[PDB]
């Protein structure tokens, strides 16, 4: 019987049975049920383990290492989450390019929700990597907290403020714990506005052209593409936790405490190489920040960039040249983040943050302008 | 100062994929924790009964556990004296308030427990490296005070005086205590208590492979299927 | 959002189809499939490769720049 | 030489790490580090007050033999 | 793979090092005074023992099965009649029984309301097994252990 | 003589009914048999386990 008229199934019906959806639509559109899914697997390990871990300084460290041990397959458990965090990214990172090379930005509303999505879920992932109090988790909680301090004025009643005290102690912790439990349920309203926005339209394609005449039910369609698409998800997910647990994590959260102790060279986890890299490049502390805050604040821009009367990168040869070398330099953006402030390193990971800015800025916007004078348009 | 060297290459019995660990080397590894480094390093996190699972027995990990005496509750009086050795929480403790080991061991002070993945990049190797690797200080560089150098270690500099040939022993089997027998032992043993879920992942690991291998095909054959109708469709234009 | 019976005007095309229990679900799948892999690859290739050779070269020159520069060094202090 | 000794070799103890150091402290690539050690090893000699260190030269050394050390070891631990 | 990864995060909520204590404390009950009420822990969980006094034998030397909803009476209950062992939980809620507070024996679970006696055994109301005191094994005369 | 998918489709898989309770029993089974023929693997591969390695202490 009726799924069109009971009002609650209506709402399934019309966002993952009925809804018409391009019959074009690629591997590159997989990336929003798996950010879903990502949600998901974060909420209920994340919760498990909440129903083991303490957040008190003394015993915070402690008790990860109780659910690794004691408790009943926890360190599956743990892991998952963990890895589930940097999968999060890789999908946040795909999601957006998608966007990007394909003009999906052109949803503003939509887009816009996203970065939203996109600050909550990084703000997320911050407050949970200090959980475990180890030492990266301290310096890292320490650096990123600091970035407040930049702010002239109120700069440092304001980091004092979030941290409840004169460094990252005690009641910062507890906090972050509080904090770090609640996000994700606001995430996951901010992505069913997310998801509504996108209703009124439906999706964009490959082509950047309508597919309002070849449309195809969400259901037999998307729903086996995107279970298919889940188990790869799984997949790529299991590999770290089974095989490589420790591969991205490193090595000194295993060591407990020390505000007195800096590490020699701390490393950011991943996710965040490209931006701790532009952040570092200016030898300034206002600037430094307010180019990290720039490195992320950007996406809202790029809608404002585009140029040509084309919408996605299909037919653009030129733009589809500076879309990978932008790619390209993020990645030397990543490795040069994950690497100390020397020679070779910082004259290179200036170089590559100016790149970042002038490409999109710039050489995008004019690609576009000539990709339309190159068509008579 | 800044320089320095990193691991050989690690053929443990414990490398690979699926690769369980010589539970036999795990006890002599104990043995090693047991006899020479427990005298100075806390492993606060493993308790008797964890072995019970891996190396001993259950009547042999109560022994083990007997031979030691910790700071048991208090009673009637409001007291606090001394038990046989439980079985149910290891901690043999060298010393109390951490300063103390620093007083005793001359600065330096004797890190961690379940070693390895723990702060040490290339984990066990690099132990293994360390232990086995003393050599003779090179010109040009003293050391304040005959403090002890090592060619691994972060400033080639510092520390741990080499506990590795001691040939102390009590491997039952028939096996000599030698110098990197007892560290292949050691780190084997200290992977272990570091990670001892290993064993039970990997054969989940394999399971998760295997499994995959199963579904991934049979979902792909699902969506190719339901997909037919849309891959073969044709179309044709017929205007007027 | 919008319903299938609403979306647009379209005049004149016919579509044929068959169930899927009478067709393959992988006919060529080697034999078509390879071919086009190729093909697209081809199409691609010289947009997507040429960036990230570009940071690869940076990435090896980098690296052995600092290796060199820093460690390895202390050349020349003669006397 | 001689057996009764041998027992006493393993009891004034015996070579693991040693047979094979040496074994691979003899090669190539190695022998050609220690000659450049051996080579900066007296320079320092040289001028020994005033002057600066032989770190680096060393670590190059332990890099070959270690390295070979790992490959082959093992076999012979139990 | 489902039952696999539900189990695991099922069996996560069981308990995780809880293989408990050794107890047995050292008693001495030819020591504690005629009759006085004692309890220990044997793996966080209330052992209550009193001793049990020449008039207070009888009480529980008359018993009564004819009625009953679980089996015995008291010195077939324990090993030795002026002597048994209880526990302390109540088998109904979780309410610990008091010493000697109540009706027949001395037993009386509050937490609301219910009857016990000397022999522990449930005899007026809502909870419905006897108590559980494991064996009774003392070692001599003077001594005591449990189980 | 027809085939086996045929029979398989015949006496099972019509009905949603016969469709759900053959997995169900096909589970049942395959769990047992995946997990006995895959931990031989996993042991066959091993061997320095705590099976192999007990087997020397029957006393105490
Ligand atoms: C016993 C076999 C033993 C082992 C194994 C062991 C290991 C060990 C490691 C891995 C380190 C880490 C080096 C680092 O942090 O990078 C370390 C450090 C110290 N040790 Fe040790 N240790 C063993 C035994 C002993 C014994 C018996 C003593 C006391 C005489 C001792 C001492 C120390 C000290 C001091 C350090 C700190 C080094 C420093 O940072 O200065 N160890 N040990
Ligand atoms: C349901 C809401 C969530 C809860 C209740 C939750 C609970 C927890 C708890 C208790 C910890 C500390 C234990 C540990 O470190 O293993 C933790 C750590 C962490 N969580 Fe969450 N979390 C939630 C959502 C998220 C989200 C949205 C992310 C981002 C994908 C996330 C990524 C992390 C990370 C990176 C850590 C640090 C992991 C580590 O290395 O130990 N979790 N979380
Ligand atoms: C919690 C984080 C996010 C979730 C849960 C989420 C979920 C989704 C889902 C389910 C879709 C439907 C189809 C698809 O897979 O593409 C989608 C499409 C889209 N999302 Fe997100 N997404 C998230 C983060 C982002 C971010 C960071 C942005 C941009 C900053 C973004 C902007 C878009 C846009 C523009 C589309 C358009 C679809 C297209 O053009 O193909 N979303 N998202
Ligand atoms: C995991 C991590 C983190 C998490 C989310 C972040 O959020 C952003 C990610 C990308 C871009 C901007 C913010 C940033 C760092 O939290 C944390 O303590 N660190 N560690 C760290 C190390 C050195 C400097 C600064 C931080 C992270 O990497
Ligand atoms: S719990 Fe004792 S009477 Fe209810």
């Amino acid at each position: 019987n009726i799924r069109k008229s009971h009002p609650l199934m209506k709402i399934v019906n019309n966002a993952f049975i009925d809804l018409p959806a391009p019959s074009n639509i690629s591997s590159w559109w997989n990336f929003g049920s798996l950010l879903g899914i990502c949600l998901i697997l974060q909420i209920l390990t994340g919760l498990f383990l909440a129903m083991h871990y303490t957040s008190d300084t003394t015993t915070a460290f402690s008790s990860v290492t109780h659910i690794c041990r004691d408790v009943n397959y926890g360190w599956i458990i743990r892991y998952m989450h963990a890895n589930g965090a940097s999968m999060f990214f890789i999908c946040l990172y795909m999601h957006v390019g998608r966007g990007l090379y394909y003009g999906s930005y052109t949803f503003l509303e939509t887009w816009n929700i996203g970065v939203i999505l996109l600050l909550t879920v990084m703000a997320t992932a911050f407050m949970g990597y200090v959980l475990p109090w180890g030492q990266m988790s301290f310096w890292g909680a320490t650096v990123i907290t600091n970035l407040l301090s930049a702010i002239p004025y109120i700069g440092t009643n304001l980091v004092e403020w979030i941290w409840g005290g004169f460094s990252v102690d005690k009641a910062t912790l507890t906090r972050f714990f509080a904090f770090h439990f609640i996000l994700p349920f606001i995430i996951m309203a901010i992505a069913m506005v997310h998801l509504l926005f996108l209703h009124e339209t439906g999706s964009n394609n490959p082509t950047g052209i309508s597919s309002d005449v070849d449309k195809i039910p969400f259901h037999p369609y998307y729903t086996i593409k995107d279970i298919l698409g889940a188990l790869l998800l799984i997949l790529a997910l299991m590999l770290l936790v089974l095989f490589a647990p420790d591969l991205l994590g490193d090595p000194d959260n295993y060591t407990p405490a020390n505000p007195l102790n800096t590490p020699p060279h701390i490393k950011p986890e991943w996710y965040f190489l490209f931006a701790y890299a532009i952040l570092r490049s200016i030898p300034n502390k206002l600037g430094g920040v307010l180019a990290l805050a720039f490195s992320i604040l950007i996406l809202a821009l790029i809608p404002l960039l585009h140029t040509s009367k084309q919408r996605s990168m299909m037919f653009r040869p030129l733009s589809q040249c500076l879309f990978w070398a932008l790619v390209a330099d993020l990645l030397t953006l990543t490795w040069i983040g994950g690497q100390p402030v020397e020679h070779p390193y910082i004259t290179i990971g200036q170089l590559a943050s100016v790149l970042y800015f002038l490409l999109i800025l710039v050489l995008m916007p004019t690609a576009g302008t000539i990709e339309n004078k190159l068509l008579k348009w | 100062s800044d320089l320095e060297l990193h691991p050989p290459s690690y053929p443990w019995s414990h490398r690979g994929l699926l690769s369980s660990l010589d539970h036999t080397s795990i006890r002599r590894g104990f043995q090693v924790y047991k006899q020479v480094c427990s005298s100075c390093h806390s492993m606060d996190y493993v308790a008797y009964r964890h072995l019970v699972g891996v190396c001993y027995t259950e009547d042999e990990a109560k022994a083990l556990a007997e031979e030691v005496e910790v700071q048991d509750g208090p009673n009637e009086d409001g007291e606090m004296f001394m038990r046989p050795g439980k079985l149910s929480d290891y901690f043999p403790k060298p010393y109390p308030n951490p300063e103390a080991a620093r007083a005793a061991n001359n600065g330096a002070l004797p890190p961690d427990l379940s070693y390895i993945v723990r702060a040490r990049h290339g984990g066990e190797d690099y132990v293994f490296s360390l232990l086995t690797g003393y050599c003779e200080p090179p010109t040009g560089v003293s050391l304040r005070e005959g403090l002890y150098f090592n060619p691994y270690f972060p400033g080639q500099a510092i520390g741990m005086a080499p506990p590795i040939y001691n040939e102390v022993l009590e491997f039952d089997d028939g096996t000599p205590a030698t110098m990197s027998q007892v560290a292949k032992d050691v780190c084997t043993f200290l992977r272990w208590a570091a990670e001892p879920e290993h064993d039970h992942r990997k054969r989940m690991g394999l399971k998760m492979l295997l499994m995959m291998g199963l579904l991934l095909p049979l979902v792909y054959a699902m969506k190719r299927h339901k997909w037919s109708v849309l891959k073969s469709r044709k179309l044709a234009y017929r205007p007027p | 959002g919008r319903q299938f019976g609403h979306l647009t005007r379209v005049r004149h095309v016919i579509t044929y189809s068959l169930s899927p229990f009478e067709q393959r679900a992988f006919p060529h799948y080697f034999s078509k499939g390879i071919p086009n892999v190729l093909r697209r690859t081809r199409a691609c290739i010289l947009r997507v490769a040429p960036p990230f050779v570009a940071f690869y070269l940076v990435y090896t020159w980098g690296t052995q720049e600092f290796e060199k520069s820093k460690r390895k060094n202390p050349a020349a202090y003669e006397n | 030489g001689d057996p009764k000794e041998e027992e006493e070799e393993e009891e004034e103890l015996v070579d693991p790490l040693t047979t094979v150091r040496e074994q691979c402290e003899q090669l190539e690539k190695c022998v050609k580090a220690r000659e450049r050690l051996e080579l900066c090893d007296e320079r320092v000699s040289s001028r020994s007050q005033t002057e600066e260190d032989c770190t680096e030269e060393l670590l190059d050394f332990l890099h070959a033999r270690d390295h070979c050390v790992a490959h082959k070891l093992f076999n012979s631990l139990k | 793979a489902a039952k696999n990864v539900v189990s695991q995060f099922v069996s996560s909520m069981s308990a995780s090092a809880d293989v408990l204590a050794m107890s047995k404390i050292e008693i001495k009950l030819s020591d504690i005074p005629e009759g006085k009420n004692m309890a220990f822990k044997w793996r966080g969980k209330p052992l209550f023992v009193r001793h049990r006094t020449k008039k207070e034998i009888d009480q529980e030397a008359a018993v009564e099965v004819s009625q009953l909803r679980d089996p015995q009476h008291d010195l077939e209950r324990v090993k030795k009649p002026e002597w048994v062992i209880l526990i302390g939980v109540c088998t109904h809620l979780g309410c610990v029984p008091i010493a000697n507070a109540g009706d027949f024996g001395g037993y009386y679970c509050p937490c609301h309301g219910s009857h016990y006696d000397a022999s522990g055994r449930i005899r007026k109301g809502p909870a419905p097994l006897n108590l559980e005191v494991p064996s009774y094994e003392f070692t001599s005369d003077d001594m005591v252990i449990v189980g | 003589a027809p085939t086996l998918t045929a029979r398989l489709y015949s006496l099972l898989f019509r009905r949603t009914s016969t469709f759900a309770l053959t997995i169900v029993v096909g589970a049942l089974f395959f769990e047992r048999a995946f997990d006995q023929g895959a931990d031989a693997i996993y042991e066959h591969i091993n061997e320095g386990k705590l099976w192999k390695h007990i087997k020397h202490k029957y006393e105490n």
